[PDB]
């Protein structure tokens, strides 16, 4: 087929209008050139589609073998001609024949479902295994949403969809791979083992995997449950008037977790917008960093969308405050600063927004519109959603109104701080004080009869649904839907965090995030030592051990030189605060006669190198005589379960030979087995055209180019001829090491502003 | 993989008497024997065989110093009488996992005398009334059993 | 570009460079191609100093990331591109007099230890030679240079100062970055670090800068001055001192709208001096008679089945001596005799071919060659009694008494049933079998309704008339108006209902008209009424006995034409179906919004709690009568059957105009005291509609009858 | 039959590991069989 395409390539040239076309238009226009067709599309495919299939030979086979296994007249049926045709240059053919096909002929391979088209075969599952319910025949309360239509196995935009599809079934035209392979390499080979095995025609498995990773979403009136699971049913489930149980056949928390903690790191200190990104890409969750679910969803808490500012990332534009998701409607607001008595007697100088406005106001479930003058509420009309989230919103929209009953309503004191111990400015200040103390502003605040009406009724402080309702507040028995245009405006990101709109007002305030802790849902590990100095021992020993564990290459070959310069290292400072002081040098002197003794005196052994490690890094305390001394149970601080057993395991470190796995703190992860070998079964992912650089021109002194797999026969630091991206040759040398453009930014900015502050 | 690759590795193709412990583990076996060592063995102190698969007990080594020796994951039932006469210096015992149907199948350890520590565990014969009581009278010699003779202490 | 800016650098990078750009007061907005080089160089200059750092001794090596020793960690080269001027300026001097070198001129990018100098970075689109050149003359040899090309070429100046590492990673990232830009069409655009001080060109010529001068509102003589009038000028209130003068005499003249102001539309219905209206529908509904043939169940061709329906009833078949009932304008019994004689002997022929075996005498019967012959346009202009036609307006008739009959007639139950649709699958969910029990409840109805089988009939006919024409272009074509219909006992009777000839249907487009002639069996002796028929020549082709009362057989032959479009929606026309039961169910959905259990067998039948449902459907003397759930389905399903074969502009316009008063009146009933600005203009537009289309007429007349009783019932 | 069983994790009482599991079942039961359930301590005197 390749002499056939030089021929058609020489018979072409030919002429001499593909001549100049081809040598004048580059690779890059080629997307043009195919533009250019006729479009005479069909006025109305239902009566071409009639004619078509009451022709005698409709179908338009394309040119091949295959014909012969039929003839062109079977039982006396015409299925196929051999006249020649001019749209397609293939031949003529019937339904007869396809339908002759799908009783006889030949019998293709079954395998390639099994994978290829994973997604249906997943929705058929999640629906045979589904369980139904009752019916609800009456009145549902349906709210517009922006809902993901599907489910998807990893969200990403569309781009990254498109250079990891590529990656995965384009192993040619893999030029430099960019900063998206790595962070889905576990994606990658997975698609790329699954697919492996396949004669499908390449696009359509390009097409299947956009379905599958490209995400779909959509406005849609929904009640419930809003998962992708559910709305693939909800044709089904919803209904105007009717309402059906149904329960189809996590990394969140961790994430707002994660994001709230490196808020509240990187803000104590100075340029936080540096050191916060720094953490944020040296990050982890169980196989990525975080821009692998940030990215994923919308939008999502405060925190998070000040991370992804912070990172290059897109988030919705809703002015957060507190809670308050506000989208203003029309008005402008002068900001002007104004001397206010507040209600405890003192004076505090604070900016008041002279002018009306209207915003349309979210908080959790609660949904309303607010209409608000300077020093002043004016309306508030809200759907009954949940107790909770209708007092969060009435108490935050009061706050923020800056109503003069508000500040007269104030009767504790306003001092308080952050978890990171800084003064707030006087709004926030209100803010917590009049959610710690609800029933501060509701007494005085005053009341209004209800609103007599068909729909509209009132209600009450306590957040029942009972009359005589507060000034203002009014709640309609309908659907509000707000917060369109979903522009994701240009948005920049001051050092301290805190956004501004494409002028300098301030959309996103460093302090909007809410000072709650809970628990991570997942292992999160960090890469940076300044971090994990905050959480409990059994932490510091998971991060410890994941952080030996993500570099264990470096680790490694420092350990055959046998220097002291492997132990001092910064990540086991920390480690060393979970030692008992009276007792870690004694480790320390144990643990380095024992691994001196393992570089003597036998060969590798990772899990009890990992183990005995981190130990090592306080300064030892031999014998009198000077021998080590010996132990067998190290203990941690906190006694009890944090203890470390020399010999197998322990309830923090146990790791299994027969089948060569790795338990952590109550937590399976698999070491393949040892070697150079198990390193590279990691590297196993990766992308095709990543262990080489670009070095030079074409360069023909190599002759010819080489393939992949030739490529990869070259020692490490030779020069080889290649094609990048459709054609370009270029010359290229193999990597010695694994990059991270990452980190060397962030060094390069630590080393920055340590100069900064010393010359300072 | 065989139980000879597994003595190849750990011997590294040296004269047998040179380790004193072998790791059989995950070793398919011929009926469900302990095939790959020769009875040229002199010195051997710690042994470990699970998941192998091991039926009965008629092959080993006659010896005289081993101290400890691991069984488990095996459909072993049969009398365990023949390692005193293949090796009555036994101290450490291990049981854990096997197929043993009555108390009758431990009773050959009664003329083994260095015996101190026996384990069973998820045993058919350990889900019975005073078994714990029954297999001390039974065994005079043993001095620790599943970890709770009258304290814990680790092998 | 700002956006590429923001995906492909870190934020730090982008603050670093905005810092640059504000010492300089230039403002990255304006210049964004400026700002990617700067951050570029930021990030080149960073991924060059990095991994780099000096032993003891002083030899360079690389050091491992997350691994400190110690404190010191000395890194071979200093970063000084991107610190303030001030502080960038201070550093260089620090370390030119710490090193003892000289203070270069130029600020430094970085400064190696090793070496102990200062590197220039620099980047270039063009040769690396010349970049470097250049960069040289400006600088001197007092710094060391370093320029990379976008296209995988570079120029140092000392050739160990980077390892082979360093230089093949600067150059993939800034291939990396030339891809991406070329991917997204950013490439051509931007331009780099000598053309940046630019900007994009693009000058108007001189034909369109005079069409933009001419171009300009009144009272403006250059486009300079309307640019200058906008950009400065300020309004401040130009829409009240518009106001203030504009004549008092434009208004929406805002008038309230009551009961008494709504009026009958199309009062010339009324008025029996206009003709009545015929009936102009391409098949006929409620007078089809079905030659009925029983048959096992097999499918066979029309041909066959018509062939086999005619040898049942030999009296008709062979019938040649006809009996003019009536010959309606225009059209010659001869040609319609002859034609039909040769439709049935092409039926009973042996040939299975379906296609006149004259072609001759058909020509002249369906008119083909009763047309004119186009000249061009030379001769036209030249002669002198070649006028235009002028345009034929539709006649003003009045409310005929047909189409209520019709009415009545299809939405009764028949014991034959036609209807039929296709299995589904199992209905596991209970969502679905409640929908089963509601679809059931409704085919119950609607398949014993005599619309239904007129329904089927004329989606049949469309669909044979559309293959027909698809495989025979220039052939007259001889086509059964063929129907099934399954009895209660299940018997598939196979129905004969006439014939017809298609002409020559060799089209190109689809707007292009095709004739077709029907002649069709029919009871009714057109008579007793012979005002619906002024349309149709008939003969008396027999009689018949269905259970022993004899009736007669007619045969109602017309000439009528077609094309494609309308061809297709015949087959379209099943979707009256949906239209049927979509209101009805929103309907029974409303009746379970009111109580939480399923009333689908309430609405329809009724149970112990509940009573049957009941609409008000028809009238009698002047009181109206209420109707059965089904009886209103089928009373909607012929609505819209109705709405379909009656169908052309009028009931377009008819229908999209009178939606207006239908709103009104629904908000006159709410009491929203609804306004209106002219409703005589309202009007006039309704009733310019209502010229000919029988449907139009009775939907008037049925709209005039209903304004009425809610005018009546309104003193509540 | 009747019981939904994960392994959460793994205790240690003499230096050996031993597995857990969480044996999670659905159960009805009135307040009569909470009832019964108190009065469960009479087989003590039963017995005696």
């Amino acid at each position: 087929m390749t002499l056939a395409k030089i021929e058609l390539l020489k018979q072409l040239l030919r002429d001499n209008e593909a001549k100049t076309v081809l040598k004048q238009t580059t690779v890059d226009q080629y997307n043009i050139i195919r533009k250019f067709n006729t479009s005479r599309i069909e006025k109305n495919p239902s009566l071409r589609m009639k004619w078509a299939m009451c022709s005698n030979f409709p179908l338009a086979l394309t040119k091949g073998d295959m014909a012969n296994r039929i003839p062109l007249e079977y039982k006396g049926i015409q299925l196929k001609t051999n006249a020649e045709d001019i749209g397609t240059k293939g031949q003529m053919c019937s339904i007869a024949a396809v339908t002759w096909w799908n009783t006889y002929g030949p019998i293709g391979d079954t395998e390639g479902f099994e994978r290829v088209y994973e997604s249906f075969f997943l929705r058929k599952m999640r629906l045979d295994n589904a369980t139904w319910g009752r019916i609800t025949f009456g009145p549902v309360e349906r709210v517009r949403k922006r809902v993901l239509l599907n489910p998807l196995t990893k969200e990403m935009p569309p781009d990254e969809a498109s250079n990891v599809i590529m990656e995965i079934l384009f192993p040619k035209e893999a030029g430099i791979p960019r900063e998206s392979t790595w962070i889905h390499r576990e994606l990658i080979k997975e698609k790329r083992e699954k697919l492996k095995g396949t004669m499908i025609t390449p696009i359509v498995l390009a097409y299947m995997l956009e379905r599958e990773l490209v995400a779909r979403r959509r406005f849609l009136p929904v009640a419930g449950a809003t998962s992708a699971e559910f709305i693939e049913m909800l044709h089904c489930l919803q209904g105007e008037n009717w309402r059906q149980i149904y329960h189809p056949g996590s990394r969140s928390q961790s994430m707002i977790v994660a994001c709230r903690k490196i808020i509240r790191r990187s803000i104590v200190a100075s340029n936080p917008l540096e050191l916060a990104v720094e953490i944020a890409n040296k990050t982890v969750i169980d196989t990525e960093p975080l821009k692998s679910c940030l990215a994923a969803i919308d939008g999502g808490d405060v925190a998070c969308d000040i991370i992804r500012a912070a990172l290059g990332l897109k988030i919705r534009q809703r002015q957060r405050f507190g809670r308050l998701e506000l989208k203003r409607i029309s008005g402008r607001g002068f900001k002007n600063d104004e001397e206010i008595l507040i209600g405890n007697g003192t004076i505090q100088k604070i900016g008041i927004w002279d002018g009306e406005e209207e915003f349309h106001v979210r908080c959790g479930e609660c949904r309303g519109i607010l209409k608000k003058s300077k020093m002043k509420l004016e309306k508030l009309l809200i759907n009954s959603a949940k107790k909770e989230d209708m007092r969060d919103l009435i108490i935050l929209c009061m706050v923020f109104s800056q109503d003069t009953r508000m500040f007269q309503g104030v009767r504790g004191e306003i001092n308080f701080l952050n978890r990171a111990g800084q003064l707030l400015s006087p709004m926030y200040q209100l803010q917590r004080y009049f959610l710690n103390r609800s029933n501060d502003l509701f007494d005085q605040w005053g009341y209004e009869e209800s609103p007599k009406a068909s729909e509209l009724h009132g209600i009450n402080e306590s957040m029942n649904a009972s009359d005589y309702t507060l000034k203002g507040v009014v709640v309609t028995r309908n659907v509000i839907d707000d917060f369109s245009s979903t522009e994701t405006e240009k948005v920049s990101i001051t050092k301290n965090l805190s956004l501004i709109k494409r002028t300098g007002e301030v959309i996103m305030g460093a302090n909007d995030v809410s000072e709650l802790e809970s628990q991570a849902q997942l292992m999160i590990t960090y890469d940076t030592p300044k971090m994990w100095e905050m959480g409990t021992t059994k932490e510091l020993v998971q991060n410890t051990y994941q952080w030996v564990l993500k570099n264990l290459v470096t680790l490694k070959a420092q350990f055959l030189l046998g220097k002291e310069d492997m132990f001092q290292w910064d990540a086991f400072e920390a480690f060393e605060s979970i030692i008992p002081q009276k007792m870690a040098g004694q480790y320390s002197g144990f643990a380095r006669a024992v691994l001196k003794q393992m570089r003597d005196q036998e060969v590798m052994k990772t899990d009890q190198f990992i183990k005995l490690l981190p130990f090592c890094f306080s300064p030892p305390k031999l014998r009198s005589n000077g021998e080590p001394y010996q132990f067998l149970k190290l203990v941690l601080k906190g006694g009890g379960e944090n203890f470390i057993e020399v010999r197998k395991g322990s309830p923090l470190f146990s790791y299994n030979p027969q089948t060569e796995v790795l338990t952590i703190c109550g937590r399976m992860m698999s070491l393949k087995g040892k070697i150079e070998d198990e390193e590279r079964n990691r590297s196993m992912g990766n992308a095709v055209l990543a262990g080489f650089l670009v070095s030079g021109k074409y360069d023909p002194d190599l002759g010819d180019f080489k393939t992949i797999e030739e490529l990869e026969k070259l020692k490490p630091g030779e020069k080889a001829n290649i094609l990048l991206y459709q054609g370009k040759p270029v010359k290229v040398v193999k990597r010695k090491r694994y990059s991270a453009l990452s980190n060397d930014i962030s060094q390069g900015i630590k080393r920055q502003r340590m100069t900064v502050e010393s010359m300072g | 993989m065989e139980m000879g690759r597994r003595i190849h590795l750990e011997l590294r193709n040296r004269t047998p008497s040179d380790v004193k412990e072998l790791v059989l583990d995950n070793s398919r076996s011929n009926e469900g024997k302990l095939e790959g060592l020769t009875d040229e063995f002199e010195e051997l102190e710690f042994l470990s065989t699970i998941n192998v698969g091991l039926t009965s007990i008629a092959n080993l080594p006659k010896l005289n110093k081993l101290k400890k020796l691991e069984l488990s994951d095996n459909r072993v039932s049969g009398g365990l009488e023949v390692l005193a006469e293949k090796c009555p210096n036994l101290t450490h015992l291990n049981l854990s996992g096997n197929k043993i149907k009555d108390l009758s199948t431990i009773e050959p350890l009664k003329k083994l005398e260095n015996l101190k520590s026996l384990d069973l565990f998820n045993c058919e014969v350990t889900n019975l009334n005073d078994y714990r009581e029954n297999v001390f009278k039974l065994l005079p010699q043993l001095t620790y059993l599943d970890g709770y003779d009258r304290d814990d202490k680790e092998a | 570009m700002d956006t590429f800016i923001t995906r492909n650098f870190q934020t730090t990078i982008i603050q670093k460079a905005k810092n640059t750009m504000a010492e300089f007061s230039e403002d990255p907005e304006l210049q964004p191609a400026m700002l990617f080089n700067i951050c570029v160089h930021l990030e080149v200059c960073y991924v060059i100093s990095d991994m780099n750092f000096l032993d003891e001794e002083g030899k360079a090596y690389t050091a491992l990331e997350g691994q400190g020793k110690e404190q010191n960690l000395r890194p071979q080269y200093e970063v000084i591109e991107g610190m303030p001027r001030t502080i960038a300026w201070m550093v260089q001097r620090s370390l030119a007099q710490e090193h003892g070198i000289e203070t270069p001129k130029y600020l430094a990018d970085l400064f190696d230890y090793k070496t102990k100098r200062f590197i220039e970075v620099g980047i270039t689109k063009g040769l690396a030679d010349d970049y470097f050149w250049k960069k040289k003359e400006k600088l001197g040899n007092s710094m060391e240079l370093m320029i990379f090309s976008y296209n995988q070429d570079y120029s140092l100046s000392n050739e160990s100062s980077l390892d082979e590492e360093g230089k093949g990673r600067v150059l993939s990232r800034l291939t990396e970055l030339q891809a991406e830009l070329s991917l997204k069409n950013l490439w051509q655009v931007l331009i780099g670090e000598e053309d940046v001080e630019k900007g994009i060109d693009f000058k108007l010529g001189q034909t369109i800068s005079r069409l933009r001068d001419i171009s300009v509102p009144a009272g403006f003589s250059n486009f300079e001055g309307m640019r200058s009038y906008i950009d400065n000028i300020d309004p401040k209130g130009a829409i009240e001192r518009n106001l203030a003068r504009m004549s008092p005499l434009v208004s929406v003249t805002p008038k309230k709208l009551t009961w008494e102001d709504l009026r009958p539309i199309g009062p010339h219905i009324y008025n029996h001096e206009l003709p009545e209206v015929p009936y102009n529908a391409f098949l006929l509904m409620s007078d089809e008679l079905g030659l009925a043939n029983m048959t096992e169940g097999k499918s066979k061709k029309p041909k066959t089945l018509a062939k086999e329906c005619l040898e049942k009833y030999s009296t008709l078949r062979d019938q040649t001596d006809p009996i003019l009932i009536m010959k309606s304008e225009k059209a010659n019994e001869n040609f319609l005799w002859k034609l039909w004689r040769d439709c049935v002997n092409t039926i009973s022929n042996e040939e299975m071919s379906n296609e006149l075996q004259k072609t001759n005498y058909a020509k002249w019967a369906t008119g083909d060659g009763l047309t004119y012959q186009k000249i061009m346009k030379e001769v036209a202009i030249d002669d002198e009694t070649m006028c235009q036609e002028e345009p034929k307006i539709p006649n003003k008739c009045r409310v005929a008494a047909w189409v209520q009959t019709e009415m009545n007639l299809l939405s009764t139950l028949t014991s034959k049933r036609a209807l039929d649709l296709p299995e589904i699958g199992p209905d596991v969910a209970p969502v679905e079998h409640v929908g089963s029990e509601r679809r059931k409840y409704f085919v119950n109805e609607i398949n014993y309704c005599k619309a239904s089988t007129v329904m089927m009939k004329y989606v049949l006919f469309h669909t044979s008339l559309l293959n027909e024409s698809n495989a025979s272009m220039g052939k007259y074509k001889v086509i059964p108006i063929t129907n099934r219909v399954v009895n209660e006992k299940g018997e598939s009777f196979d129905m004969l209902y006439g014939l017809a000839v298609k002409g020559q249907s060799h089209l190109r487009g689809d707007t292009d008209v095709v004739t077709v002639v029907t002649f069709e069996f029919s009871s009714t002796d057109p008579r007793v009424d012979s005002g619906k028929w002024p349309k149709y020549t008939v003969f008396r082709i027999g009689s018949l006995f269905v259970s022993g009362r004899e009736k007669s057989v007619y045969l109602y032959c017309r000439v009528n034409g077609t094309n494609k479009i309308q061809m297709k929606w015949g087959m379209e026309a099943r979707r009256c179906l949906l239209q049927s039961m979509q209101q009805m169910e929103a309907i029974v959905e409303q009746e379970s919004s009111i109580q939480g259990y399923d009333m689908t067998k309430a609405c329809f039948k009724g149970d112990r709690v509940n009573s049957p449902k009941t609409f008000s459907i028809g009238t009698q003397e002047g009181k109206l009568v209420k109707g059965s759930f089904g009886k209103a389905l089928r009373v909607i399903f012929t609505k819209c059957l109705m709405h379909y074969v009656f169908g052309n502009a009028q009931l377009e316009g008819f229908s999209a105009e009178s939606r207006r008063l239908l709103l009104l009146i629904q908000a006159l009933k709410d009491r929203k005291g609804p306004w209106v600005f002219d409703l005589e203009g309202m009007y006039s537009g309704i009733e310019e509609c209502i010229s000919n289309n029988p449907w139009v007429i009775q939907s008037a007349y049925w709209f005039n009858e209903w304004l009425g009783f809610e005018k009546e019932g309104s003193k509540v």
